[PDB]
């Protein structure tokens, strides 16, 4: 009922993992307004995540849809591979990724398309991704967002929205809702 | 709805 725990991999920290995960931020052009999702909000760090979901990514659609066959795992890939997990809840399959042991027990994880940490117990429906859309680059780009109340952006996520990108420094953007 | 309110906004 529990899956085999990761064979190998570095064990890294919730901030490791968004720095060594695949960006591609040569999509938000600085001085440049973007349509993006706001993929998730988080007010404790003051930041959010904004994701282009472009065409390139109509696969990871595709599988967060459920329109697309997964081989199921019974064993955990390596600490900062990328697979995929059922969340049904919501019915979607979204990709993740762990990053570290908890201290409480089960395993730190990393939702790389909505830019949440979540907690990963262990006995949950995991599946291997093919490998075009593994190697897909994660959506979610973290960001300070100026002349915004973040606290007031939670009305926002999941709806793509329009941002002015102040600045790229290639790991995480200062950008503006519009 | 969440997470699922992503699903009506790529299809």
């Amino acid at each position: 009922r529990f899956l085999l725990p990761p064979k190998g991999g570095t064990e890294t920290t919730r901030r490791d993992i968004y720095n060594q995960i695949l960006k591609d931020m040569a999509a938000f052009p600085e001085n440049t307004i973007v349509t993006a999702v706001l993929a998730s909000v988080d007010v404790t760090d003051n930041c959010a995540y904004v994701a282009k979901w472009d065409e390139s990514s109509d696969r990871i659609k595709k599988v967060l849809q459920r329109q697309l066959p997964l081989q199921e795992l019974d064993q955990l890939p390596d600490y900062g591979d990328i697979f995929a997990v059922l969340d049904s809840i919501n019915n979607i399959i979204t990709r993740i990724t762990i990053n570290s042991s908890s201290a409480g027990g089960g395993y730190d994880a990393y939702l790389i398309d909505f830019g949440e940490h979540i907690h990963f117990d262990g006995n949950e429906t995991i599946f291997k991704l093919p490998d075009d859309i593994k190697r897909l680059p994660a959506q979610a780009i973290r960001c300070d967002l100026i002349n915004c109340d973040i606290a007031n952006m939670h009305c926002f996520v999941n709806t793509y929205i329009k941002i002015r990108v102040h600045e790229n420094n290639n790991s995480t953007l200062v950008a503006e809702p519009v | 709805r969440g997470r699922a309110r992503l699903i009506d906004t790529l299809k």
